[PDB]
RNA sequence: AGCUGCGGUCAUAUCCACAGUAGAGCACCAGAACCCGUCAGAUCUCUGAAGUUAAGCCUGUGAGAGCCUGUGGAGUACUUGGGUGGGCGACCACCUGGGAAAUGCAGGUACUGUAGCUU
RNA sequence: CAGCGCGGACAGAACCCGCGCGUCGAGCACAAGGGCAAACGCCCGCCUCACGGCGCCCCCCCGGGUGCCGGCGGGAAACCGGG
RNA sequence: GCGUAGAGCAAUGGCGCGGCGUCCGGCGCCGGCGCACCCCCAAACUGCGAAGCGGCAGGGCGCGCGCAGCAGCGUGCGC
């Protein structure tokens, strides 16, 4: 039978009972980053305290 | 007639477009940098041709306006012997050669060099255009621009470029041959059309050596000669001054009475 | 009940201002953008590519990613009882560098400088809180050359 | 007075709207080849008109533009047809004038019955030196009011330059 | 067959004019908005009396015609057909709807165009008569015969303005003597010092006096 | 001081009308063998410097149109919040805050970065 | 561009051409809205980014956006193109 | 960031009369058209625009050194 279609009544009151929780803090993610930038940042992290020329002097051609 | 609502709703274009001086669609695509680079605005070789001279500038965009990095004019070619034909193809080449040797003698060679880009502006990009002669002059002076030689004379393919048929355009051998045959067949028409050539004493057979000698002297000493031009507040009296508001009212009330 | 296209109900939101139509000026290309910087998404409707959703047209978010022609922006949205972080990809024509923390950065760099300089000379500054507007000050208004003026109720008259 | 304000023939535009395609048009654009010495342009009909028998995009007319001193000999030959006499109202608001001759063989052309007979509209455009500021690509601007030609300054030019006689 | 005007009295809906979305609405029976000597000059009828709505409601186009005829017949019979110019101010622009429902009831309830009404506010003039000063009492009486045709409360006001211009009679008389007025028939333009002076002297050329 | 190249603001810059501008610049302009492009060397392209500041450009003028700024309209219109205020209603009044717009009126008609050039 | 103006044999209300103006009133397949003037419209040339492989975002999908590595087209180039 | 109330007829779309005219038609008048003022207007109109709301910020910064295949002279990331 024909009845009520829609309301937003009591929705703000419901949504504030457990509050509007924030975005939950996380570790920083590489999701959404530029791929050329992210590839280069990991290369800088891979050869952080030892340079690349010294790293490939040890481990050979690293690619 | 045109209604008053026309003028009130009229949105004027940008002032350099109303002046007909910049192509703002072309300008937008030219100075656009990737957002990954953030500050490194690209340098562009802007070549402008006037009726008198040929302007070549290396310049970079800022927020307040473009900042000039290097400048050369074809009027600066008088030091190198070229006083004749200041807007021909060879003056375009030599002025493009001049910024390229100025900009390289300005910066020192410890780091890598940035790429420059050619800015024609509103000239037409035709084969044999002078604006690409200034491009070809800049590449010969060592300015790195991502060109292709399709519009400079001497082009047959992307791998093959004929330097010899480029050189007769460059060293005026096309021009001198036209200048020589006019002198023989129509000596009075030669007298009228090349007046500043004769007063400079230039001869068409001599013309290749003047250009070849100029190209060495540019690459040897491209350094800028400076002119101080200290005071010009003498010229301040040449401008007119505006009236005041009550003087404008005094002429208006007088115009009502007569 | 309205249809749910990507630009629904944007007749005024995605319009141009009066006598401010046209393609964007090249001066926007000289704006720097950095990761962590806050930006205001305000859509340039002359630029049709890289347009964000209409929901983010008033919103301000922090940049997480910087691309060739575009920018990734972190913007929280209410989904019921939670804020959900959306990743908004927008062309630079649709954003402005936000002045949300404009006066905080001006306050911070000066105060951190003053704390560094005072620590250099062996002093220290206790607290540089922004003091709010307190009570009113005591006033002295002299009636010398300022005589009090009577305000009276006046008879109602009507003009027609 | 000043030599730069002097009025010249800027261009002469000729067209013969023969009204229909086929051989009569292709002979008509041969006539403009004879007169101008240039390759003419064909005109397309903008709409399909039942009353005239034309169709949209149908080649309907033939037109050309001649300049220089070559435009002057075409003009004075065409003015010899009309006794150098042109109505005052035939001068345009913007400095030009026009007239139309009924047969092209009044220009010093033998008949050639394989070609035929065509009339044509001669449209004269006048200018002072400095029209380039409105026609060039870069820094395009309007030509000033002193350098624009009026109808009467075109009328004064027509009586002075061609020994003209105005009418009405 | 027409509904009573109590069904469409108040401004209940948003204004709903004849547009490309609401077509098929019939023409209003209020055909004439200017009566008397319309062509009379601005300086011939100084007096102005107005019938002013004391209601926020919708005047029917039928009542707007009935009050038109009631006021026009009285000004003709008493002031005469040349001694007045009566203007109807409000225009029946709002279209009222009728549902008209086999009997569908409230299914598909949005109504077809039924009539036209004029939407008036508090203090809005409905009618206005410009006359000579001798026919004040005639024009006050013709408007009270007009407001009988109208719902709710109306008020007859004698305005200090000169005729159908907004300028008051003291202020209109001064500028007419100064030469600062150019007639536009029922209303007038005040000559200001804003033009070019050659255009200003052409403005004094076309002034009233 | 100015001009010019490249700009930034994008009408205080637009639009109409009339004036004036020494220098240099910008131009107009002379020409078409070439490169190049056209129906047309008009544009574009090349080459030139004989002429000319007539135009453009510039500047000034106008009780100019517009535009800009201020002011005013006006604590008006409207409104958040409040009352067991009022009114048959329509809706209105009050309290507490917030607070416009159009017309009007007055003034303004550009500023600026960088580079080069001009006595 | 729409449109307007003024000129021009046949030629007319309506054939074509020219000049002047023309803030977008035109056009952009279509509904409407937004957008757009050396263009996002018109014309011409060369083309087939209406592409493969990996991601990510807006996000039920649909559709679109954005990257990376290849493969290309146009252009002197910057650039633009993932219908 | 919004575009509601108000306000506005300035563009779009309506409403209505006068006024003006080296405009057109008809026989000075009448009708068209044009222009300027004006009138009544708009949920699917806007040169303006509230009250009211929405987003975000009010904490880390400064310096130095390393790293990168990114970049071409920076940006990130480590310390
Ligand atoms: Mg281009
Ligand atoms: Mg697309
Ligand atoms: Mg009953
Ligand atoms: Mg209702
Ligand atoms: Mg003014
Ligand atoms: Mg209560
Ligand atoms: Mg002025
Ligand atoms: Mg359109
Ligand atoms: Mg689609
Ligand atoms: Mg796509
Ligand atoms: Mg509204
Ligand atoms: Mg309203």
């Amino acid at each position: 039978a024909k009845r009520k279609n829609h309301t937003n009544h009591n929705q703000n009151r419901k949504n504030h009972r457990n509050g509007i929780k924030k975005v939950k803090k996380s570790a920083p993610s590489f999701r959404g980053l530029n791929h050329k930038y992210l590839r280069n940042m990991l290369y800088s992290r891979k050869y952080n305290n030892i340079g690349r020329a010294a790293y490939e002097a040890e481990h050979g051609p690293q690619q | 007639k045109i209604k008053k609502s026309y003028f009130s709703r009229f949105q004027t274009k940008l002032r350099r477009r109303r002046e007909g001086k910049t192509d703002y669609k072309h300008r937008y695509n030219l100075i656009r940098q990737d957002v990954n680079k953030h500050g490194l605005m690209k340098i562009r070789l802007v070549v402008r041709i006037t009726n008198s001279r040929i302007i070549c500038e290396i310049l970079r965009a800022h927020v307040d306006g473009d900042r000039s990095i290097a400048y050369a004019d074809s009027t600066e070619l008088k030091r190198y012997g070229i006083t004749f034909g200041l807007k021909n193809y060879t003056a375009a080449y030599a002025t493009g050669l001049l910024v390229a040797c100025r900009y390289n003698n300005k910066i020192a060679g410890e780091g890598p060099r940035p790429e420059c880009y050619l800015d024609i502006g509103l000239r037409r990009s035709t084969r044999g255009a002078r604006v690409f002669g200034a491009m070809k002059g800049a590449l010969d002076g060592g300015l790195v621009m991502p060109h292709s030689l399709k519009r400079v004379p001497g082009y047959v393919s992307e791998e093959e470029f004929d330097s010899e048929v480029f050189r007769n355009k460059l060293f005026g051998k096309i021009l001198a041959g036209y200048m020589k045959e006019m002198m023989e067949n129509y000596p009075e028409k030669y007298k009228k059309t090349f007046q500043e050539y004769i007063k400079k004493g230039i001869n068409p057979d001599d013309l290749e050596n003047i250009y070849e000698n100029a190209f060495k002297k540019i690459r040897e000493d491209p350094s800028r000669v400076s002119k101080t031009h200290g005071d010009y507040s003498i010229f301040k009296e040449f401008k007119r001054v505006r009236l005041s508001k009550e003087e404008r009212a005094a002429r208006s009330r007088a115009k009502l009475l007569d | 009940m309205r249809s749910n296209g990507y630009r629904r109900g944007t007749r005024h939101r995605f319009s141009q201002a009066f006598r401010k139509h046209g393609m964007p000026k090249p001066s926007i290309l000289t704006r720097v953008f950095k990761k962590g910087q806050y930006v205001d998404v305000v859509v340039n409707p002359a630029i049709h590519k890289g347009m964000p959703h209409k929901f983010f047209h008033g919103r301000t978010g922090k940049i997480f990613n910087i691309d060739k022609r575009s920018i990734g922006i972190l913007m929280n949205k209410r989904c019921g009882p939670r804020y959900v972080e959306k990743m908004v990809i927008a062309r630079v024509e649709h954003v402005r560098p936000s002045r949300c923390n404009e006066e905080y950065i001006k306050r911070r760099t000066e105060n951190d400088r003053l704390r560094r300089e005072a620590a250099a000379r062996g002093e220290k500054l206790g607290s540089l809180k922004r003091k709010p507007g307190g009570p009113r000050g005591a006033v002295l208004i002299s009636t010398e050359n300022n005589t009090p003026i009577e305000i009276r109720n006046e008879p109602y008259f009507e003009v027609y | 007075e000043n030599p730069m304000r002097q009025i010249r023939i800027e261009k002469l535009c000729i067209n013969c709207c023969v009204g229909e395609s086929g051989e009569k048009l292709n002979r008509a654009l041969k006539v403009l080849e004879q007169i101008s010495g240039q390759k003419p342009c064909t005109g397309k009909a903008r709409l399909t008109i039942r009353g005239f028998g034309i169709r949209r995009n149908e080649k309907i007319s033939a037109y050309v533009t001649v300049r220089g001193e070559k435009a002057r000999e075409i003009l004075n030959n065409a003015l010899k047809v009309k006794e150098y006499e042109i109505k005052k109202s035939s001068f345009s608001n913007t400095g030009g004038f026009g007239f139309g001759i009924d047969e092209h063989i009044d220009l010093g052309i033998k008949y050639d019955p394989s070609i035929g007979i065509y009339g044509m509209d001669f449209i004269v455009v006048l200018s002072r030196p400095g029209l380039r500021v409105s026609k060039r690509r870069i820094k395009k601007s309007r030509v000033g009011n002193k350098q624009r030609i009026s109808k009467e300054e075109a009328m004064q030019w027509f009586v002075k330059n061609y020994d003209g006689v105005l009418l009405n | 067959g027409r509904r009573p005007a109590r069904c469409y009295r108040y401004c209940k809906n948003k204004p709903y004019p004849k547009s490309r979305f609401c077509r098929g609405v019939p023409d209003p029976k209020l055909a004439i908005y200017d009566l008397g000597r319309k062509r009379a000059r601005v300086t011939e009828f100084p007096l102005s009396v107005h019938l002013v709505s004391n209601e926020r409601e919708q005047l029917s186009a039928e009542a707007l015609e009935a009050a038109r005829i009631a006021a026009n017949r009285y000004m003709i019979k008493h002031a005469g057909k040349d001694n007045f110019h009566m203007r109807i101010r409000v225009h029946p622009l709002h279209v009222i709807r009728i549902n008209k429902m086999l009997q569908t009831g409230m299914r598909g309830s949005f109504g077809k165009p039924y009539g036209r009404v004029a939407r008036v506010d508090f203090g809005q003039e409905i009618l206005s008569i410009r006359t000579k000063d001798a026919f004040k009492a005639v024009a006050c009486e013709a408007l009270r015969r007009a407001k009988a045709k109208f719902p709710g409360h109306q008020q007859i006001k004698v305005s200090c303005a000169f005729g159908f211009t907004g300028i008051s009679r003291e202020e209109f008389e001064r500028l007419r003597k100064e030469g600062k007025l150019i007639s536009q028939g029922s209303h007038v333009t005040i000559i200001k010092e804003k033009g070019s002076i050659v255009g200003y002297k052409e403005k004094l050329s076309k002034a009233i006096q």
